[PDB]
């Protein structure tokens, strides 16, 4: 990110494909440095979704 | 689908029309299998070939069907899951669906194809499903529908 | 389908294998249905003559 109100924040968001389900989480926004977030994924039903 | 409901619902049954529309409702199926792709979705002509694209409008009318028929009788779930994860890649961030169209006349479609009512019936054919009504997709619907 | 029935009775099934079986049966089912006679029995070639 960069540039112009950091008032932000970015996310990699989860909704899955079928039913419900989701690993919401939240990742800051602050300029022009690449800090990076280590989110993870538990186990589901079926194998490959 | 929707006169066997309506015989069903309105307690007009008989045994042997399900037979008859069980041949019917098979050799349909198929037919549509005749015509998807792989990675799921249809269109007009299909199988064989990849040098086509699948429809908003046909696949939800498609999945529709899948849905009703489905909630009478057996169905395998994961080809209209990769459908949906077709519908899914295909609409903006903010905006709305893309008449991706590879159709086939001009009054199939009893609506007039506003961009309007592509997006609404996409989305609310997709949650005519057995879906969440809390979806981003359908949410990113709702943007476009109070848009509209 | 004899595998089918042999994997319900031995007891050891893994049940999207036997939903895609179910694609299978509907789908040799119909496509089989493409081919036969007016009467109900069956030829090789068939259909649209
Ligand atoms: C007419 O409408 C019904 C829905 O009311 C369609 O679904 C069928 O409904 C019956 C119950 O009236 C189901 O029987 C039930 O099955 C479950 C297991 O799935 C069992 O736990 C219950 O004790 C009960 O036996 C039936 O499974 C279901 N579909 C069928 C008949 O296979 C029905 O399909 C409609 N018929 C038509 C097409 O006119
Ligand atoms: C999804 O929504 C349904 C609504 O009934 C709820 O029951 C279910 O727990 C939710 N699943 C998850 C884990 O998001």
């Amino acid at each position: 990110l960069s540039y112009l109100n950091e008032t932000v924040t970015v996310s990699a968001s989860l909704e899955s494909v079928r039913g419900n389900r989701s690993l919401f989480t939240d990742l800051e926004a602050e300029n022009d440095v690449l800090h990076c977030v280590a989110f993870a994924v538990p186990k589901s039903s079926s194998n490959e979704e | 689908i929707y006169v066997l409901d309506y015989l069903n619902e309105t307690q007009q049954l008989t045994p042997e029309i399900k037979s008859k529309a069980i041949g019917y409702l098979n050799t349909g199926y198929q037919r549509q299998l005749n015509y998807k792709h792989y990675d799921g979705s249809y269109s007009t002509f299909g199988e064989r070939y990849g040098r086509n694209q699948g429809n908003t409008w046909l696949t939800a009318f498609v999945l529709k069907t899948f849905a009703q028929a489905r909630a009478y009788i057996f169905i395998d779930e994961a080809h209209i899951t990769q459908a949906l994860i077709w519908l899914s890649q295909r609409q903006k961030d903010n905006g709305c669906f893309r008449s991706s169209g590879s159709l086939l006349n001009n009054a199939i479609k009893g609506g007039v194809e506003d961009e309007v009512t592509l997006s609404a019936y996409i989305t609310i054919a997709l949650l005519e499903i057995p879906l969440t009504v809390t979806h981003p997709v359908v949410r990113n619907a709702l943007f476009c529908l109070e848009s509209a």
